[PDB]
């Protein structure tokens, strides 16, 4: 997965 | 609300205890109760709310992905029919996930966003609105999938417009919004070039503003900048 | 029971899916539903039941320990009173933990143990009975704390007596029972010398029987033997 | 904690 915050 | 009889301050205190105990469903219930007291949230309180539901829905998303993967394998050419159970249980998890998303979106609509006038609160809540429509979009397949996607896009876009007018390019809320809107473009909107452009421009504009920051603000901004770089590395 | 309308085989299938998705509360609910169909459980099914509830109560125990630790600090000489909230929330988690333990003990009493005639099933269930009374003992403080401890001891002792008569010393159920009864002695019964004696004798008798085992049985037995050694290293 | 299974 790509990073999210 | 089962939290209606508890003091606001006690709900916030118990949310912090629940976090320490890694009891994120409890944390989310406590913070929902706090929101429903009707007062605006402080910066700390907004982050308690976001941390709680991010952990809850994050676990649901991970479970949904496992189950969806099993379901797709079971529907490949050559699989041994194993009945309705995989689909049923994926649907159960999916419905619980949608319920959490609807709950969060409901708190934002009643009435966190409409009372949020400062950029740091309003951008924060509109980012959340984009995020939880994005999670709905990840599982959507019906007549409203495009409308769910556009609801995410619209919330992210309003947040972006405010952030570019009212926040410096290193503000961590502005950075995290851009990070997530970029992922929306890549994973939801089938717009990888927009995702890459947004991440790169955000990173470069932040780089140029780092010189204005204290050591502690620098650490906060460069943390999110590294996530932008990580995604760009994944995508190029 | 909310699972009363679902097929037994579908409940077992969904328990396995829930495990893959790390949804252990769901796993436990599915396996409770399967037990309540009234049929005996196979070896695989017994382990699904134990894995599910061990993960659920394990998380509750970890949360309880965090909260109890915070509660004790708040009651040290010099602490700033922070009101009833820490105690209240520790009590909430404690009550939920006791409820899970009571549920498991109820399944064992209605009617898993009384129908369990083979050593591998009966020892397995009596070990569980000791384990879940042990978890109740960890949080007990009232008129029945000694009776809870003795209920754990009695269940472990019946399991031990059967295991020594009916199972080889390398049987992993026999080994895991001894491991846990040893921890009961150390942590609950204030009997560290009994804990150490039991772990050492179990380890040595298993060592001497390893020569009878296949490679796969050897791996299973030596895994638990290493846990016995780990505890002995912690305690000596 | 000590190990249990
Ligand atoms: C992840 C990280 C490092 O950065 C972020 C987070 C969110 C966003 C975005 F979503 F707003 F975009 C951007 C960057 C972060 O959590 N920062 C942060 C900033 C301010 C307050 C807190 C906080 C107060 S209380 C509390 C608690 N967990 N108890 C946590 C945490
Ligand atoms: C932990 C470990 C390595 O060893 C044990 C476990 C329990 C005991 C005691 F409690 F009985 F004492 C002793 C040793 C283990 O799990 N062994 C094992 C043995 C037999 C069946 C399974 C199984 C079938 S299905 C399934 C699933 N998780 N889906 C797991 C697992």
């Amino acid at each position: 997965f790509p990073a999210t915050v | 609300g089962a939290m209606g009889s508890m003091e606001r301050a006690s709900l916030i205190q118990k949310a912090k205890l629940a976090e320490q105990a890694e009891r994120y469903e409890d944390m989310a219930a406590f913070m929902k109760g706090a929101v429903e007291k009707g007062e605006e949230l402080s910066c700390e309180e907004r982050n308690l709310l976001s941390v709680a539901y991010k952990n809850v829905v994050g676990g649901q998303r991970a479970a949904w992905r496992v189950l969806s993967s099993i379901e797709q394998k079971s529907n490949e050419e050559g699989s041994e029919e194993k009945g309705p159970e995989v689909r049923e249980y994926r649907e159960k998890v999916e419905t619980e996930l949608q319920g959490v998303c609807d709950t969060v979106l409901g708190l934002l609509d009643s009435h966190l966003i409409k009372e949020a006038g400062d950029a740091e609160s309003r951008v924060f809540y509109l980012k959340m609105k984009g995020d939880y429509y994005r999670y709905l979009a990840e599982v959507a397949t019906g007549d409203d999938k495009k409308r769910i996607i556009d609801s995410a896009r619209s919330a992210y876009q309003e947040a972006m417009d405010i952030s570019k007018k009212e926040m410096p390019p290193t503000n961590p809320i502005r950075l995290g919004l851009a990070l997530n809107f970029s992922v929306f473009h890549y994973e939801i909107a089938n717009s990888p070039e927009e995702a890459i452009s947004l991440a790169k421009t955000t990173f470069d504009e932040a780089m140029a503003d780092l010189h204005t920051l204290s050591e502690d603000s620098y650490k906060d901004s460069t943390l999110i900048m590294q996530l932008l770089r990580d995604n760009l590395t994944l995508w190029t």
